[PDB]
């Protein structure tokens, strides 16, 4: 019963979309920083 | 009166069901942290089985 295995793999790959969710929401972040800098 | 009865229920369902539950729990482990995969647990004997 392999079943320990994929059952682990779904959860490298939920971390790993997790993960690119987070750097993705920093970028918006990061443009609401030049958004105000830019005008100020 | 109507604890002794729930106690009886308790007992009958419990001693039943202990042996098919830790068996597919065994089975099942790993994905019964919080299903992400979705499992089906059935009993069968030999005749169903193909």
């Amino acid at each position: 019963g392999l079943i320990k295995s994929l059952a682990e793999k779904e959860k490298q790959l939920l971390e790993r979309l997790e993960a690119a969710k987070k750097e993705a929401e920093e970028r918006v972040k990061r443009a609401e920083a030049e958004a105000k800098a830019l005008l100020e | 009166t109507r604890q002794k009865q729930e106690l009886e229920e308790e007992l009958a369902l419990a001693q039943a069901y202990l042996e098919p539950l830790e068996r597919l729990a065994a089975l099942a482990h790993g994905l019964d942290k919080s299903p992400f995969l979705r499992v089906i647990p059935f009993l069968l004997t030999e005749k169903e089985l193909p």
